[PDB]
């Protein structure tokens, strides 16, 4: 189950 | 941007026996960047029906792939893996050695 | 024994036209269970192990939405990083991300990870305490400040200690027939004469799962590493792994040499000899 959001660098 | 050259192993999926259906593998690993050309050869000729795994990488960020095709070994047929990568000036060929 | 869930993501920019090539793969231990490939026609997260096909259409919708979101973040990142590093639009560049969780034999959380690389080098990584960041250089330091302001570590900690471990447990249970089974190495030794005075013994381990294994040689009961060759563990292609280790010995002295095999599937380590 993937993390529900990533954040841009 | 020091690029990393692929390690290569060529080998069979199951114990190789003449007349018995099997898979021929070429495992390339430790390379960067990800673009790479891998051919499996039968008597020096490119085998057309070859699949590969989905690109992944190890802890040090270097990539690995498995290339593979069904084959029925015989006593006479010679098999090999031919690899090109930006780090290689000429294609690298590694022969399958079933005596290993 | 111990278990893990890990996701690996690679985006490679395509100079000249269009979006990057994005490939995502998910693993439980040494078993791939899902993939997404932007070049593939479905544009869906796809199953890669039968036990994940148990999940319903909603799962596939959700994982597809998230993975596409991951892809877009990487797309934007490639441009931001080109700016941070003052690079041209001409060359291809790569971002890689890996995250996941480890649990022990009791399936309780042991540790979590979230690491990010640009062009194959460390960029930024969550530290072991899941509370702060290791930034390799000034560009990554700028990212660190951004991620501190956005409380990204806190969000990741919750996912890693919570959701990650919860769904790992789920997958372990649904895939128990294979995921909780160990496959002990099938071992044999081969022999080759190099010359009249030198021979090679090769100790083989085949058909094992999980991938972790140790193969060693002893001479007269003492560890022997000189004149040995130990190949990288390699996938068989059927979900199992293979490895070997070889030693060069004086012809006629083979009997002094023993191979020792340790693996989770072996209640006690195994010994092989040539004779």
């Amino acid at each position: 189950n993937l993390v529900p959001m990533v954040h841009t660098v | 941007m020091i690029q990393r050259t692929p390690k290569i192993q060529v080998y069979s999926r199951h114990p190789a026996e003449n007349g018995k259906s099997n898979f021929l593998n070429c495992y390339v690993s430790g390379f960067h960047p990800s673009d790479i050309e891998v051919d499996l050869l039968k008597n020096g000729e490119r085998i057309e029906k070859v699949e590969h795994s989905d690109l992944s990488f190890s802890k040090d960020w270097s990539f690995y792939l498995l290339y593979y095709t069904e084959f029925t070994p015989t006593e006479k047929d010679e098999y090999a893996c031919r690899v090109n990568h930006v780090t290689l000036s000429q294609p690298k060929i590694v022969k399958w050695d079933r005596d290993m | 024994g111990s278990h893990s869930m890990r996701y690996f993501f690679t985006s490679v920019s395509r100079p000249g036209r269009g979006e990057p090539r994005f490939i995502a793969v998910g693993y439980v231990d040494d078993t791939q269970f899902v993939r997404f490939d932007s070049d593939a026609a479905s544009q869906r997260m796809e199953p890669r192990a039968p036990w994940i096909e148990q999940e319903g259409p909603e799962y596939w919708d959700g994982e597809t939405r998230k993975v596409k979101a991951h892809s877009q973040t990487h797309r934007v990142d490639l441009g931001t990083l080109r700016g941070y590093y003052n690079q041209s639009e001409a060359g291809s560049h790569t971002v890689q991300r890996m995250y996941g969780c480890d649990v022990g034999s009791d399936w309780r959380f042991l540790r979590g990870y979230h690491q990010y690389a640009y062009d194959g080098k460390d960029y930024i990584a969550l530290k072991e305490d899941l509370r702060s960041w290791t930034a390799a250089d000034m560009a990554a330091q700028t990212t660190k400040h951004k991620w501190e302001a956005a409380h990204v570590a806190e969000q990741l900690r919750a996912y890693l200690e919570g959701t990650c471990v919860e769904w790992l447990r789920r997958y372990l249970e649904n895939g128990k027939e294979t995921l909780q089974r160990t496959d002990a190495p099938k071992t044999h030794m081969t022999h080759h004469a190099v010359s009249d005075h030198e021979a090679t013994l090769r100790c083989w381990a085949l058909s094992f799962y999980p991938a972790e294994i140790t193969l060693t040689w002893q001479r007269d009961g003492e560890d022997q590493t000189q004149d040995t060759e130990l190949v990288e563990t390699r996938p068989a292609g059927d979900g199992t792994f293979q490895k070997w280790v070889a030693v060069v010995v004086p012809s006629g002295q083979e009997q002094r040499y023993t191979c020792h095999v340790q693996h989770e599937g072996l209640p006690k380590p195994l010994t092989l000899r040539w004779e």
